[PDB]
């Protein structure tokens, strides 16, 4: 059974930029019948099936652009993306087609590398109406910042909390290559009516000092 | 310079499958899509390479195996199987890279009575090597007394007919075999697909 | 197809020995094996000896083995049948067959119909 | 095009049900094909789960799916099938069935995928986040405690495309999904035009809209 892993897991790269992934294999995946090798590069976009674009280690399939090339022998291969552009951002799978099983890697995540930008931050005190349900949510917005990585803390009533917040970021934009999270803290109407001041702070790369942005319930 | 696969397919007259027939294509372009658009193959499996994209390549030699075995052994026609036919007719390597395409030839190979023209060998002393093509008749030492060349109890001669009439259960009616190796040496690749 | 032209029968003494020929003519690249049969006069056809074409193996009846021996030549295309201490229960009109037909096992040629048969010679065994 | 292969509709089952999903190939040529069968769980790899010969019905499994599916073709039809016995919460995934013309060979033709979910369905609650003071504001929907996904949200049914953030649903402790979706407009307009988010949650048939606007 050959298993394959990716080097790196993740990537970012400007435009114009080349991008390059390993997949080293467990075994060798050679024919030799025709000194070929048996590995391929997929291709997938969120909401998408996954494209073929090079076969045989190195041979581009149809209906891919002259950038994408694929290369390597015995146990490494890379394929490098020259000239990187808007529409190649997507996850890059290796697989080999040697033997059955058939086996892919872990795949790769490429995203276009850009100047910082500090987030805009808001919050947004809970719903009058979710008020009703019993619960309460407290949501922070960072909105159009690069790069994603940044900490977000919730400081109820000037106590650090942990772990009653959740996180999601949309994936870059394809326009102005940015990023925006949303940091949700979630407590019962009990609890919430316990505490007054609710205070939401960011660190980014973007800002020079931590940006808080707080409220007092039901004002 | 179309290459002759009509010559191998269309053939009137197919081998015995232990005494199988060869056929190296060099020198032509080949348009594979003749065969596997066609709706006359019952089997078409390909191993380590794509019909599809064979209309693009270039090869140094393609070769075409073909005889005839009935419907039950078709599926001995492939990388490591066992069995008469695999073990001591015609045998694929391990690593094969090529197409097995058959079909039912029960309209042209089985008569009333039975066809009895078609060979196997059913007897040998051990399997095949890959591609290997046996041709001996020497007498088979089936027991523990030696035959030199004397038919007896347990001393049996190593071919056998197939028995091919048209009321045949399927497994037992004849089925025509073309096996396409396929070959990229360092040398003039002068048999080519259309592009 | 392939035509059968047996050869060689006649009068003979009852001890003495007799050689039949059967030369095959026309597709004769199919012949897998040729027999021997004999019909008496209004008594049944009767297997007597079967030849295998490739090695020359032999398959006989009871009622002749240690008496028999049947031989061929593959270049002239041409079975024999030697009827070694002749009989009287040997007087018959002898019949080659010839079959495209190849079993593994030489007895079933001793039940096979054939493909082929030639036009019978007659022996006529003489007394003492 | 020489092939394309058509799969059987997104599917809503509970724990316990079984499930035999279809990918029917379009084309002529088909008896070259086998079919594989890929699984790719929401946000993780692809996993490689068998491929089928439909000429002999010759399948292979991967060890991490031998005896925990079976895969069937039927060749008189072009079709193969993924079949459960007992779906698994485990089994809420995409599946993809992807075609090459061959065994050891590139699989270069690929599905539209069938997404099969295993739990109850649930409507969203939709809960607004009004604006405060200034520049430019922010303001948007919560849409929280639904299953499964997807849920859209539109904004005055798409009179808004500009400055537009939907997040990515979290999975709350709750089992049930929650995703905020937000859009920036000129404090200007915040006491002028009004905005609407129009939520559908079909997997429930629940479609919702909830203004928003400044509270005293």
């Amino acid at each position: 059974d050959i298993q394959l892993t990716q080097s790196p897991d993740s990537l970012a790269v400007s435009l114009g930029e080349r991008a390059t992934i390993n997949c080293k294999s467990s075994q060798s995946v050679l024919y030799s019948s025709i000194n070929k090798n048996y590995l391929a590069w997929y291709q997938q976009k969120p909401g998408q099936p996954p494209k073929l674009l090079i076969y045989w280690a190195s041979t581009r399939e149809s209906g891919v652009p002259d950038r994408f090339s694929g290369s390597g022998s015995g146990t490494d291969f890379t394929l490098t993306i020259s000239s990187l552009q808007a529409e190649d951002v997507a996850v890059y799978y290796c697989q080999q087609y040697y033997s059955t099983p058939y086996t892919f890697g872990q795949g790769t995540k490429v995203e276009i590398k850009r100047t910082v930008a500090a987030p805009s931050v808001f919050i947004f005190p809970p719903s009058d109406e979710q008020l009703k349900s019993g619960t309460a949510s407290v949501v922070c917005l960072l909105n159009n910042f690069y790069p994603r990585e940044a900490k977000v803390q919730w400081k109820v009533d000037n106590a650090l909390q942990s772990g009653n917040s959740q996180e999601s970021v949309t994936e870059q934009d394809s326009k102005d290559s940015t990023y925006s999270l949303s940091s949700t803290l979630t407590l019962s109407k009990a609890d919430y009516e316990k505490h007054k001041v609710y205070a939401c702070e960011v660190t980014h790369q973007g800002l020079s000092s931590p940006v808080t942005k707080s409220f007092n319930r039901g004002e | 310079n179309l290459c002759p696969f009509g010559e191998v397919f269309n053939a009137t007259r197919f081998a015995s499958v232990y005494a199988w027939n060869r056929k190296r294509i060099s020198n032509c372009v080949a348009d594979y899509s003749v065969l596997y658009n066609s709706a006359s193959f019952s089997t078409f499996k390909c191993y380590g390479v794509s019909p599809t994209k064979l209309n693009d390549l270039c090869f140094t030699n393609v070769y075409a195996d073909s005889f005839v075995i009935r419907g039950d052994e078709v599926r001995q026609i492939a990388p490591g199987q066992t069995g008469k036919i695999a073990d001591y007719n015609y045998k694929l390597p391990d690593d094969f890279t090529g197409c097995v395409i058959a079909w039912n030839s029960n309209n042209l190979d089985s008569k009333v009575g039975g066809n009895y023209n078609y060979l196997y060998r059913l007897f040998r002393k051990s399997n095949l090597k890959p591609f290997e093509r046996d041709i001996s008749t020497e007498i088979y030492q089936a027991g523990s007394t030696p035959c030199n060349g004397v038919e007896g109890f347990n001393c049996y001669f190593p071919l056998q007919s197939y028995g091919f009439q048209p009321t045949n259960g399927v497994g037992y009616q004849p089925y025509r075999v073309v096996v396409l190796s396929f070959e990229l040496l360092h040398a003039p690749a002068t048999v080519c697909g259309p592009k | 197809q392939v035509q059968l032209v047996e050869s060689g029968g006649g009068l003979m003494q009852a001890g003495g020995s007799l050689r039949l020929s059967c030369a095959v003519s026309g597709r004769t690249f199919s012949t897998a094996a040729m027999g021997w049969f004999r019909q008496a006069p209004g008594k049944e056809r009767e297997f007597v000896a079967a030849i295998r074409w490739s090695g020359g193996s032999a398959y006989y009846a009871d009622s002749v083995k240690g008496r028999f021996t049947i031989s061929r030549d593959k270049a002239k295309n041409t079975v024999y049948l030697q009827m070694n201490s002749l009989k009287y229960e040997d007087t018959a009109v002898y019949y080659c067959a010839q079959t495209h037909y190849v079993s593994y096992l030489l007895s079933d040629y001793a039940t096979w119909p054939y493909d082929y048969w030639g036009q019978g010679t007659q022996v006529t065994v003489s007394s003492k | 095009t020489q092939m394309q292969l058509v799969q059987s509709g997104t599917e809503v089952k509970k724990p316990g049900e079984s499930l035999k999903i279809s990918c029917k190939g379009s084309g002529y040529g088909f008896i070259t094909y086998w079919i594989g069968w890929v699984r790719q769980m929401p946000g993780k790899g692809l996993e490689w789960m068998g491929i089928i010969y439909p000429g002999d019905s010759e399948t292979r499994y991967s060890p991490s799916f031998q005896g925990q599916v079976t895969i069937s073709a039927d060749k008189s039809i072009n079709t193969a099938y993924l079949q459960w016995s007992s779906l698994k919460a485990s089994d809420t995934a995409i599946y993809y069935c992807a075609g090459g013309s061959g065994i050891s060979t590139p699989m270069d033709v690929w599905g539209q995928g069938t997404t099969v979910t295993v739990a109850s369905t649930k409507g969203p609650s939709v809960f607004p986040l009004a604006p405060s003071s200034g520049g430019t504001a922010a303001l948007g929907c919560l849409v929280k405690d639904y299953f499964p996904e997807p849920v859209t949200v539109s904004w005055n049914s798409g009179a808004l495309t500009s400055g537009v953030h939907t997040f990515p649903a979290v999975l709350q402790s709750s089992g049930l999904y929650s995703l905020s979706s937000v859009v920036t407009v000129p404090s200007s307009s915040l006491g002028t035009q009004t905005y609407i988010c129009n939520v559908n949650h079909k997997p429930s048939n629940t479609k919702v809209d909830k203004k928003v606007e400044p509270k005293s």
